[PDB]
C-alpha cells in the first residue's frame, strides 16, 4: 500500500546546539509530503537507493530489526541491526541470510569485522563517507511533526544497496538531497521545518 | 622583469596587477562618493546664490540667523562665500496685550500690526519694531460684535 | 578591526595582510569618517537652538492641548507621550572584530533638544528661531498663522473653541495610528534593517572558502605546511578583504543617502518649526501653520500642523 | 603614537584612534574525554609465549586510543625503527586500523625486518612491503627465552620452493625437495624437513641469543580513523582570555559559566553567526559560554601640541576593571569606554573634543584634560503668560558668514 | 542574473561560485533595490493628485 508522510523525517543534521534561531540546512532529508511506501507479514528486501526513513506504529513489538548490503549473502560483507529480546545488537558480516529472517526467544533464524551492542517509532539510515548513521524516536502514519535524534554512527564503510526487515513469529521512504530551513526554540529542540523546493510559499 | 624569465615573471606581475587594478579601482570609486557630495554642495551653493543673492529669502534660517536684508557672494578657493546679512530683534520689551478691542459694540482687528498697552493707553504697533500708533478706523477693521 | 576581521589572532596570517599594505587603514578610516558624520546629522537637525527653553506650567495655551506632545516628567528619559510611542514602535563586540560606537547625543539630549524646540515654538512662535524669544499669547500667535496664510486674524479668534478642538482632536488621530498601525515607521525601520542586514552578510561571509580548502583559518594553521598553508591563508583573506571592502563601500553610499535626508530634516526644522512655509506641500498637505518635532529613534517625527478649506460653496464671481 | 600614526611632529586638537587594543590569552588549555578505551597493547609486548617466526602471530588493535609515547619513551626496547612515520609525530597521527605482529629471532636477524631485506627469515618467514608504513620494535629475551639444554620451542623455516609475498604466512610442513632426486616424503639426500629450531642456550653470544620482536603496521586509509594518538587535556579554568581546544573545535575566548541546556549527542554551540557560542565541557558535562576577549580601538585624546603635550586616552567599549595595566592616575568610566588620564568634573562646557555617551573632554583648571557632560546651551524660562507680548525696542545688524565647497581638484589616473 | 552572467549554463562553474557565498545573493538584492526605487522617483514625482 501507500500513503502520505506529511512533514515527517525531519532529523537534527548535525551534533550542535542552535536556539532561538532559524537555520538553512542543506542534506538528504525525506521530501515532505512524499509518497512512502506501507507495509503490514511479507518481508520483501527493498532497494536502499540514497538513504532509507524508515517507520513502524505497533503496540507489540513485532518488528525486530534489519539487515543491508548487496547480495544480502556470504559473497560479500552485510550489516545486521537485531532488538534482541535484552539487547540492541549491531554486526558486520559476511552473512549467508535466511531466505526468510525471523526471530520467535526461542528461535534465532536470521543466517566478521564489527560488533556494537547498547507507539510510534520512527527511524532514519544514512551511508554515507563510511559512516551508518543511524536516527530515531519513539512517539506515543499520522499527520504531526518532530525531529529524530542520532542514535549511533557505525564507522563500517560498507557497501550497501538493498535491506530487509527482522520480525518476530511499518512505512518506508527515502531521502533526497533537499534544502530544510529548520526552526530552533529556545530549548534548542527543533520544533518546524520547511522543506524549501515543496510549493513557491515554501 | 630584470630578475626573472617571462614565463614566471607573469606570475609575480599578475599579483601586482591584480593589487595596483583592486588599489586604484577602490580610489575611483571613492571619488565618485565624494563627488556626489560636493554635487549636492554645489547644488545648495546654486541655489543659495539664486535665493539669497539674486533675490530675499523668506526660508526661515536659510540665508542665515535672523530675517534676511540681503547677502554678498564672495569667492574662495574651490568654494563660495555668502555674507547674510540680517535683521535681528533687540532690546525687547513688555507690554500687554490684547487680541480685539472693543468701542461702542464694535469688535476692531489690527490691519497690520498688534494691540499693546504702555501700562496706561492702547496702541496699535508693527510686530518687529516697537512702533506705538493711535488706534483708529484706519489702522483697525471691524468683525462681529464684542461677544 | 579590520586586522581582526580579517586575520584574527592568526600571527601567521598578520605576517601576509601587512603585504597588502593599507587597505586596513582606509577600511578604518572610511567607517570612522561614516561614523562622525552622524553625530553631525544628529547636531544638525536637532541643536538648531542654543537656550534651552522651560516648559511653562502655567500651560494656559488658548485651550490648545499640547499634553501628548510636551515631556513627561514620570518618564526617566523624559520623553513626550508620543515620542515614547514612536521609540517603543522602531522594534529590533564580537568574535568578528564588530564594534559598536554610541551616539554623541544620548536619547535623552536630543529629547532635551526637541522639547527646547517645542516649548520655544508654543511660547514665542517663529521668533525664537530667529533672535531672543518673544513671548506672545498662543491665541494670538495662531492668529499670526492665520494671517500668514491670508486667512483674516479675525476667523482665528471668532472661532477659536471650534479651532482648538478640532486640533485637540487631531492630535488624537495621531496617538491612535501610530499605536495601532505597524507600518507608518517603515521609513526609519528601513534603515535600521538595512544596517544588521549589512553585517549579518559581513559576519556570514567569513565562512565562505573563497577557494581556501577550510573556511576555519585555525584549521590551516593546525594542519598545513608552511608554504602551503600560507598561500590557502592568502586566498582567504584575499576574499575576506574584499567582503570587508564591499561593505564599507555599501556604508559610505547609505551614509551619503542619510545625509541627504539629515539636510532635509534639518531644513524641514528649520523651515517648519522654527517658522511658517509657504512652500507648497513642504510643511505637509493644506496650507502650513506650524509644526512639532518628535524624537523618534536615530530620526525626527514632524507633526505639521495644516489648514484645509472644506465646504466649497459655488458663487457668481466678476 | 598619534605623531607616528598621523605622521607628522605637530597634531591639531582633537581624538585619534592611533590603534586597536585586545586583551591577550593568559594560557592555553585542552579537554577531551577522561574515559576512554586504551589500546591493549600491553598483551602484545607481555605474552608469556611469542609466535614462532616461521607462524608469526598477528592481533589487530582497533576502535582505542593510544599512548605510543608509553613504548617509545621505555629503555628496554634494544631498537626502535619507524618507516614512513616518525616515532615521535606517531603519537600526533592517527589511523584507520592497526595490526600488531609479534614473534621471536636470532638477535641477528632482527636486521632483516626491514622493508626490501632478504635472507632465510625476510624471503621465508616474514616478509615486509617496499612501502611499508609501520615501526619495527625489538629487544633481547635472553631472559625468557632460552634455558639450559637449550631451549626448543621455537622455530623458523630453513626451506621454502618460492620467497614468501608481503604479510605472507605459511606453517606447512611439507619436506623439501633440493634436487633431482625424490624425496617420496622422507627426508634424505637434497630432502629436508623445512623448518627448523633455534639454539637458545642461554651462554650464546649476542647474535645467537633470542630476541622478541612486535612489529606494528598502520593502515592510513580513506575509510574512516578508529586509533589516535592520546586525546590529552588539561585542567579547566573560568573567567579568564585563554587559548582553548574542545573535542579539536580550537579557538581563544574567556571561558564561563551557562545555563544553556544542550541535548545529550550536542558537543558544540553556535550563535546566529555561525560562530562558537557554547561548548560542552567532554570530562564535566557542563556547558561552557565562550565569549571573546575584549577589545577595542585606543583613542587619544589630545589638545593641540602647541598648547601641551598632555594626552588623555580612551579605550573604547571596554570596562575599566579589564584595561591593561599608559601611565595616567585618573580612571573614569564612560558609557563610551574606559577612560584614563582624564579627570571628571561636575561643572558642563560646549563639548570641546567630543568622547560619547555624552561626555566631551577640554584641556581647563594647573591645567588638566577635564571630562564633562556636555552643556546642551544656556537653561532659560521664557516667561509666558496669556496677555503679555514681548516686542524688540532696538534691532541689530547682523552679518552672518557662510561657506560652502563648490568644486574639487580636477584629477585623471 | 548573477549566476547565469558568471556560470552561464554550467552547473560545474556553479559549484565553484557557491564557494564565494553571498557575493551573488548582494548583487541581486542590490540591483533589486535600485529598481524598485524607480518605481519610487515616478509615483513620488506624478502621483502627486
Ligand atoms: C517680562 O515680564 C516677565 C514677568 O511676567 C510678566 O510681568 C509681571 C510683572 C506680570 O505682569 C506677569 O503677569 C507677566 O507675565 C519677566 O519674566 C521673569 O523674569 C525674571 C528675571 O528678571 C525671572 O526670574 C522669572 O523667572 C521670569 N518669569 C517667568 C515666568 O519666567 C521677564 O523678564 C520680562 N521681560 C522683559 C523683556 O522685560
Ligand atoms: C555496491 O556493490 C554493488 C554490487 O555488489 C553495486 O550494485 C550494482 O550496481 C550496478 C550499477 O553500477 C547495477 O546494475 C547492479 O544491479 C547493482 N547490483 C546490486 C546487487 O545492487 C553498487 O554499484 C556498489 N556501490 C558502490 C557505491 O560502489
Ligand atoms: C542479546 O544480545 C546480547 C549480545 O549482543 C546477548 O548477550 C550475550 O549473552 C550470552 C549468553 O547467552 C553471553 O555469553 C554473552 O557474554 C553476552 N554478550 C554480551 C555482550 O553481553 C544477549 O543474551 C541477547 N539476548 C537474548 C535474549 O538473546
Ligand atoms: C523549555 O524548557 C524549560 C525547562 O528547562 C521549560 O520551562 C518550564 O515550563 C513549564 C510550562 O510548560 C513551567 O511550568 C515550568 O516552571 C518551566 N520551568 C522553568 C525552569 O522555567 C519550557 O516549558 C520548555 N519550553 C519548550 C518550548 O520546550
Ligand atoms: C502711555 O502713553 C501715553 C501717550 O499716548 C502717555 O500719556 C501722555 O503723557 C504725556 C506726559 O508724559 C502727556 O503730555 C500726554 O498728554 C499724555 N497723553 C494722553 C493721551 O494721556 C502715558 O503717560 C503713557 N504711560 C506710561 C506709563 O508711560
Ligand atoms: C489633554 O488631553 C488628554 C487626552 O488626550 C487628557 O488626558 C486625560 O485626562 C483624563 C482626566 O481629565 C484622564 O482620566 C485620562 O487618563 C487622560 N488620558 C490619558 C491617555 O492618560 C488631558 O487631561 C487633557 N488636558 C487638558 C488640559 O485638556
Ligand atoms: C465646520 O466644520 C466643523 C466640523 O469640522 C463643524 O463642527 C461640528 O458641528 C457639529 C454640528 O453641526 C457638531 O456635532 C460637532 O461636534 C462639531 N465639531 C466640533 C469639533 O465641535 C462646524 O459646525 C462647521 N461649521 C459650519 C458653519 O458648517
Ligand atoms: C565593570 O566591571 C565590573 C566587574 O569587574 C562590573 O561589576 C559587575 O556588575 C554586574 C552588573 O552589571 C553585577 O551583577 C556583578 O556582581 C558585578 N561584579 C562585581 C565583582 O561587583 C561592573 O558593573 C562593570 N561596569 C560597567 C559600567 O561595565
Ligand atoms: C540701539 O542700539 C544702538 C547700538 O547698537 C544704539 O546706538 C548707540 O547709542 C549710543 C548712545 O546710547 C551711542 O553712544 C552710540 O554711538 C550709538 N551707536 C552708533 C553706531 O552710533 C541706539 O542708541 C539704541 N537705541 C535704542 C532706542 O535703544
Ligand atoms: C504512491 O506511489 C505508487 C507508485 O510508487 C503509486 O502506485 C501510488 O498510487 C501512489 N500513491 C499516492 C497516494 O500517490
Ligand atoms: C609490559 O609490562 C611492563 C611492566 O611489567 C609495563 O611497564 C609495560 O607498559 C607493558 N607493556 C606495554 C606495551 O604496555
Ligand atoms: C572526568 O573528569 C571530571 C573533571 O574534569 C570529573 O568530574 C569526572 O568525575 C571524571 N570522570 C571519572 C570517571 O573520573
Ligand atoms: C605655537 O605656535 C606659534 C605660532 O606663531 C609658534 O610661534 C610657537 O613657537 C608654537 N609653540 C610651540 C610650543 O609649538
Ligand atoms: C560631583 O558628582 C559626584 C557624583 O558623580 C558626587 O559624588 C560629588 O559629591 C560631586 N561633587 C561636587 C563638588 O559637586
Amino acid at each position: 500500500a501507500y500513503t502520505n508522510s506529511f512533514t515527517r523525517g525531519v532529523y537534527y543534521p548535525d551534533k550542535v546546539f542552535r536556539s532561538s534561531v532559524l537555520h538553512s540546512t542543506q542534506d538528504l532529508f525525506l521530501p515532505f509530503f512524499s509518497n512512502v511506501t506501507w507495509f503490514h507479514f511479507d518481508n520483501p528486501v527493498l532497494p536502499f537507493n540514497d538513504g532509507v526513513y524508515f517507520a513502524s506504529t505497533e503496540k507489540s513489538n513485532i518488528i525486530r530489526g534489519w539487515i543491508f548490503g548487496t547480495t544480502l549473502d556470504s559473497k560479500t560483507q552485510s550489516l545486521l541491526i537485531v532488538n534482541n529480546a535484552t539487547n540492541v545488537v549491531i554486526k558486520v558480516c559476511e552473512f549467508q541470510f535466511c531466505n526468510d529472517p525471523f526471530l520467535g526467544e526461542s528461535e534465532f533464524r536470521v543466517y566478521c569485522t564489527f560488533e556494537y551492542v547498547s507507539n510510534l517509532r520512527e527511524f532514519v539510515f544514512k551511508n554515507i563517507d563510511g559512516y551508518f548513521k543511524i536516527y530515531s524516536k519513539h512517539t506515543p502514519l499520522p499527520q504531526g511533526f518532530s525531529a529524530l535524534e542520532p542514535l549511533v554512527d557505525l564507522p563500517i564503510g560498507i557497501n550497501i544497496t538493498r535491506f530487509q526487515t527482522l520480525l518476530a513469529l511499518y512505512y518506508v521512504g527515502y531521502l533526497q538531497p533537499r534544502t530544510f530551513l529548520l526552526k530552533y526554540n529556545e530549548n534548542g529542540t527543533i520544533t518546524d521545518a520547511v522543506d524549501c523546493a515543496l510549493d513557491p510559499l515554501s | 622583469l630584470a630578475r626573472l624569465d617571462k614565463v614566471e615573471a607573469e606570475v609575480q606581475i599578475d599579483r601586482l596587477i591584480t593589487g595596483r587594478l583592486q588599489s586604484l579601482q577602490t580610489y575611483v570609486t571613492q571619488q565618485l562618493i565624494r563627488a556626489a557630495e560636493i554635487r549636492a554642495s554645489a547644488n545648495l551653493a546654486a541655489t543659495k546664490m539664486s535665493e539669497c543673492v539674486l533675490g530675499q529669502s523668506k526660508r526661515v534660517d536659510f540665508c542665515g540667523k535672523g530675517y534676511h536684508l540681503m547677502s554678498f557672494p564672495q569667492s574662495a578657493p574651490h568654494g563660495v562665500v555668502f555674507l547674510h546679512v540680517t535683521y535681528i530683534p533687540a532690546q525687547e520689551k513688555n507690554f500687554t496685550t490684547a487680541p480685539a478691542i472693543c468701542h461702542d459694540g464694535k469688535a476692531h482687528f489690527p490691519r497690520e500690526g498688534v494691540f499693546v498697552s504702555n501700562g496706561t493707553h492702547w496702541f496699535v504697533t508693527q510686530r518687529n519694531f516697537y512702533e506705538p500708533q493711535i488706534i483708529t478706523t484706519h489702522n483697525t477693521f471691524v468683525s462681529g460684535n464684542c461677544d | 578591526d579590520c586586522t581582526m576581521y580579517i586575520c584574527g589572532d592568526s600571527t601567521e596570517c598578520s605576517n601576509l595582510l601587512l603585504q597588502y599594505g593599507s587597505f586596513c587603514t582606509q577600511l578604518n578610516r572610511a567607517l570612522t569618517g561614516i561614523a562622525v558624520e552622524q553625530d553631525k546629522n544628529t547636531q544638525e537637525v536637532f541643536a538648531q537652538v542654543k537656550q534651552i527653553y522651560k516648559t511653562p506650567p502655567i500651560k494656559d495655551f488658548g485651550g490648545f492641548n499640547f499634553s501628548q506632545i510636551l515631556p513627561d516628567p514620570s518618564k526617566p528619559s523624559k520623553r513626550s507621550f508620543i515620542e515614547d510611542l514612536l521609540f517603543n514602535k522602531v522594534t529590533l563586540q564580537k568574535f568578528n572584530g564588530l564594534t559598536v560606537l554610541p551616539p554623541l547625543l544620548t536619547d535623552e539630549m536630543i529629547a532635551q533638544y526637541t522639547s527646547a524646540l517645542l516649548a520655544g515654538t508654543i511660547t514665542s512662535g517663529w521668533t525664537f528661531g530667529a533672535g531672543a524669544a518673544l513671548q506672545i499669547p498662543f491665541a494670538m500667535q495662531m492668529a499670526y498663522r492665520f494671517n500668514g496664510i491670508g486667512v483674516t486674524q479675525n476667523v482665528l479668534y471668532e472661532n477659536q473653541k471650534l479651532i482648538a478642538n478640532q486640533f485637540n482632536s487631531a492630535i488624537g488621530k495621531i496617538q491612535d495610528s501610530l499605536s495601532s498601525t505597524a507600518s507608518a515607521l517603515g521609513k526609519l525601520q528601513d534603515v535600521v534593517n538595512q544596517n544588521a542586514q549589512a553585517l549579518n552578510t559581513l559576519v556570514k561571509q567569513l565562512s565562505s572558502n573563497f577557494g581556501a580548502i577550510s573556511s576555519v583559518l585555525n584549521d590551516i594553521l593546525a594542519r598545513l605546511d608552511k608554504v602551503e598553508a600560507e598561500v590557502q591563508i592568502d586566498r582567504l583573506i584575499t576574499g575576506r578583504l574584499q567582503s570587508l571592502q564591499t561593505y564599507v563601500t555599501q556604508q559610505l553610499i547609505r551614509a551619503a543617502e542619510i545625509r541627504a535626508s539629515a539636510n532635509l530634516a534639518a531644513t524641514k526644522m528649520s523651515e517648519c518649526v522654527l517658522g511658517q512655509s509657504k512652500r507648497v506641500d513642504f510643511c505637509g498637505k493644506g496650507y502650513h501653520l506650524m509644526s512639532f518635532p518628535q524624537s523618534a529613534p536615530h530620526g525626527v517625527v514632524f507633526l505639521h500642523v495644516t489648514y484645509i478649506p472644506a465646504q466649497e460653496k459655488n458663487f457668481t464671481t466678476a | 603614537e598619534t605623531k607616528c600614526t598621523l605622521k607628522s611632529f605637530t597634531v591639531e586638537k582633537g581624538i585619534y584612534q592611533t590603534s586597536n587594543f585586545r586583551v591577550q590569552p593568559t594560557e592555553s588549555i585542552v579537554r577531551f574525554p577522561n574515559i576512554t578505551n586504551l589500546c591493549p597493547f600491553g598483551e602484545v609486548f607481555n605474552a608469556t609465549r611469542f609466535a614462532s617466526v616461521y607462524a608469526w602471530n598477528r592481533k589487530r588493535i582497533s576502535n582505542c586510543v593510544a599512548d605510543y609515547s608509553v613504548l617509545y619513551n621505555s629503555a628496554s626496547f634494544s631498537t626502535f625503527k619507524c618507516y614512513g612515520v616518525s616515532p615521535t609525530k606517531l603519537n600526533d597521527l592517527c589511523f584507520t586500523n592497526v595490526y600488531a605482529d609479534s614473534f621471536v629471532i636470532r638477535g641477528d636477524e632482527v636486521r632483516q625486518i626491514a622493508p626490501g631485506q632478504t635472507g632465510k627469515i625476510a624471503d621465508y618467514n616474514y616478509k615486509l612491503p617496499d612501502d611499508f608504513t609501520g615501526c619495527v620494535i625489538a629487544w633481547n629475551s635472553n631472559n625468557l627465552d632460552s634455558k639450559v639444554g637449550g631451549n626448543y620451542n621455537y622455530l623458523y623455516r630453513l626451506f621454502r620452493k618460492s620467497n614468501l609475498k608481503p604479510f605472507e604466512r605459511d606453517i606447512s610442513t611439507e619436506i623439501y625437495q633440493a634436487g633431482s632426486t625424490p624425496c617420496n616424503g622422507v627426508e634424505g639426500f637434497n630432502c629436508y624437513f623445512p623448518l627448523q629450531s633455534y639454539g637458545f642456550q642461554p651462554t650464546y653470544g649476542v647474535g645467537y641469543q633470542p630476541y622478541r620482536v612486535v612489529v606494528l603496521s598502520f593502515e592510513l586509509l580513506h575509510a574512516p580513523a578508529t586509533v589516535c594518538g592520546p586525546k590529552k587535556s588539561t585542567n579547566l579554568v573560568k573567567n579568564k582570555c585563554v587559548n582553548f581546544n574542545f573535542n579539536g573545535l580550537t579557538g581563544t575566548g574567556v571561558l564561563t559559566e551557562s545555563n544553556k541546556k544542550f541535548l545529550p549527542f550536542q558537543q558544540f554551540g553556535r550563535d546566529i553567526d555561525d560562530t562558537t557560542d557554547a561548548v560542552r565541557d567532554p570530562q564535566t558535562l557542563e556547558i561552557l559560554d565562550i565569549t571573546p576577549c575584549s577589545f577595542g580601538g585606543v583613542s587619544v585624546i589630545t589638545p593641540g601640541t602647541n598648547t601641551s603635550n598632555q594626552v588623555a586616552v580612551l579605550y573604547q567599549g571596554v570596562n575599566c576593571t579589564e584595561v591593561p595595566v599608559s601611565t595616567g592616575s585618573n580612571v573614569f568610566q564612560t558609557r563610551a569606554g574606559c577612560l584614563i588620564g582624564a579627570e571628571h568634573v561636575n561643572n558642563s562646557y560646549e563639548c570641546d573634543i567630543p568622547i560619547g555617551a555624552g561626555i566631551c573632554a577640554s584641556y581647563q583648571t594647573s591645567q588638566s584634560i577635564i571630562a564633562y557632560t556636555m552643556s546642551l546651551g544656556a537653561e532659560n524660562s521664557v516667561a509666558y503668560s496669556n496677555n503679555s507680548i514681548a516686542i524688540p525696542i532696538n534691532f541689530t545688524i547682523s552679518v552672518t558668514t557662510e561657506i560652502l565647497p563648490v568644486s574639487m581638484t580636477k584629477t585623471s589616473v
